[PDB]
């Protein structure tokens, strides 16, 4: 039964990770667009008049 | 195998002046490329054939 | 016209190639070279009065003393058809007889 | 998920490679981080310096250039915002661009865009005086060039006072 015990724990676990690395892959997602988006106006607005 | 310290390229110093100018004198044309990709695969899954 | 959007200088034109899942774009563009420098005043002084060009900008090899645009070395003579005058040169900082 | 015990991971081990794609993906996201700030701050070929003596026509970017008296190399203003804003198997990994580095890309666009206009993004820098070159964004902007040589000391006034504002509000 202590295998029993560890494996609720061990699902509980890699549940709690598997949530933690798709929020961090949606919020990486969002840092790239705003990445982008800071790369485009150093290329235009500083580099020339827009 | 030797490891450095990177060196974000090369350094000059432009003459600057109240009254001088750089004007060209003669030009080239040139052709790059860039590669976008704009499609993945198209898949299909079935589950109780998995 | 936006800069560094497609090709690095001036833009002239761009080819399209197809990809087994994607594009290929063949950007044309325009880059100068071989610079020489040169003595620049922003306006020139003539009768009293002030005149300024109307495109380019004023040069001159030691001497003499041009009008030639911005991109491209070609000097031509100082004519009052190029240049357009503007009160008399009292607070423009840099003005020269010419 | 263990914590080093072994018929821990005796058990986990047959579920298969559930881990193998999460440590894929953090490397993917750090990979990523990466490219991030080397496409967006290394945009230029060379690294260029601002003259010794600097007469930009009235025009004061002391507030902006880089101190060399200051270790850090960096600028009043950087120093402010630096200032003003503040294990169980996990780990943090330092970015490949030091804060250094970052500065003198920095320092150098800067430069690079008060020497040379915006010539340097397109081929060689090609320097021209600084009023000359409000002189040329005026006329982009629709306007002629006699206002500014007209008006250049008190736009360069309007232009200090309003960096020493930006300077205070922040
Ligand atoms: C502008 O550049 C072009 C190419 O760099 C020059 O054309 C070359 O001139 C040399 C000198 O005689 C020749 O040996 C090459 O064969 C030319 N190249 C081509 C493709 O024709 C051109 O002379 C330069 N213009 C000026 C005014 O110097
Ligand atoms: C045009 O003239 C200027 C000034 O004479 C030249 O500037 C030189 O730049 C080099 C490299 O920075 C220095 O070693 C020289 O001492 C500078 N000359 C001086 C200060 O008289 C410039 O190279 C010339 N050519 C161009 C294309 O600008
Ligand atoms: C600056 O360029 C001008 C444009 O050609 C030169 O003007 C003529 O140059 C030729 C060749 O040297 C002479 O034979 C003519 O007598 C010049 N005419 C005039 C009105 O100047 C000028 O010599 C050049 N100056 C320098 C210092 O290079
Ligand atoms: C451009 O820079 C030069 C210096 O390179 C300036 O010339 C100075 O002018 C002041 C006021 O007349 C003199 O006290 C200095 O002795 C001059 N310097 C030298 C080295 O002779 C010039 O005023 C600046 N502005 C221009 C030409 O419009
Ligand atoms: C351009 O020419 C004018 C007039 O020929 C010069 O103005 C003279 O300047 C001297 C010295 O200050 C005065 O003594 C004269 O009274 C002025 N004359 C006039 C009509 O204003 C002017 O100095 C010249 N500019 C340069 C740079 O030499
Ligand atoms: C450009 O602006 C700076 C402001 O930071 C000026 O530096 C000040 O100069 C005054 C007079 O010498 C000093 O009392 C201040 O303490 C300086 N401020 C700092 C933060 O050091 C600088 O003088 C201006 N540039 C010019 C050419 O006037």
């Amino acid at each position: 039964e202590a295998e029993v015990q560890i494996d609720r724990l061990i699902t509980g676990r890699l549940q709690s990770l598997q949530t933690y690395v798709t929020q961090q892959l949606i919020r990486a997602a969002e840092i790239r667009a705003s990445a982008n988006l800071a790369a485009t106006k150093m290329s235009e607005c500083v580099l020339g008049q827009s | 195998i030797i490891a450095y310290t990177m060196s974000l390229g090369a350094e000059n110093s432009v003459a600057y002046s109240n009254n001088s100018i750089a004007i060209p004198t003669n030009f080239t044309i040139s052709v790059t490329t860039e590669i976008l990709p704009v499609s993945m695969t198209k898949t299909s899954v079935d589950c109780t054939m998995y | 016209k936006r800069v560094d959007f497609c090709g690095k200088g001036y833009h002239l034109m761009s080819f399209p190639q197809s990809a087994p899942h994607g594009v290929v774009f063949l950007h044309v563009t325009y880059v100068p070279a071989h610079e020489k420098n040169f003595t620049t005043a922003p306006a020139i002084c003539h009768d009293g009065k002030a005149h300024f060009p109307r495109e380019g900008v004023f040069v001159s090899n030691g001497t003499d003393w041009f009008v030639t645009q911005r991109n491209f070395y070609e000097p031509q003579i100082i004519t009052t058809d190029n240049t357009f005058v503007s009160g008399n040169c009292d607070v423009v900082i840099g003005i020269v007889n010419n | 998920i263990c914590g080093d015990s072994t018929e821990c991971s005796n058990l986990l081990l047959q579920y298969g490679s559930f881990c193998t794609q999460l440590n894929r993906a953090l490397t993917g996201i750090a990979v990523e981080q990466d490219k991030n700030t080397q496409e967006v701050f290394a945009q230029v070929k060379q690294i260029y310096k601002t003259p010794p003596i600097k007469d930009f026509g009235g025009f004061n970017f002391s507030q902006i250039l880089p101190d060399p008296s200051k270790p850090s190399k960096r600028s009043f203003i950087e120093d402010l915002l630096f200032n003003k804003v503040t294990f169980n198997g996990l780990t943090v990994l330092p970015p490949l661009l030091t804060d250094e580095m970052i500065a003198q890309y920095t320092s150098a666009l800067l430069a690079g865009t008060i020497t040379s206009g915006w010539t340097f993004g397109a081929g060689a820098a090609l320097q021209i005086p600084f009023a000359m070159q409000m002189a040329y964004r005026f006329n982009g902007i629709g306007v002629t060039q006699n206002v500014l040589y007209e008006n250049q000391k008190l736009i360069a006034n309007q232009f200090n006072s309003a960096i020493g504002k930006i300077q205070d509000s922040l």
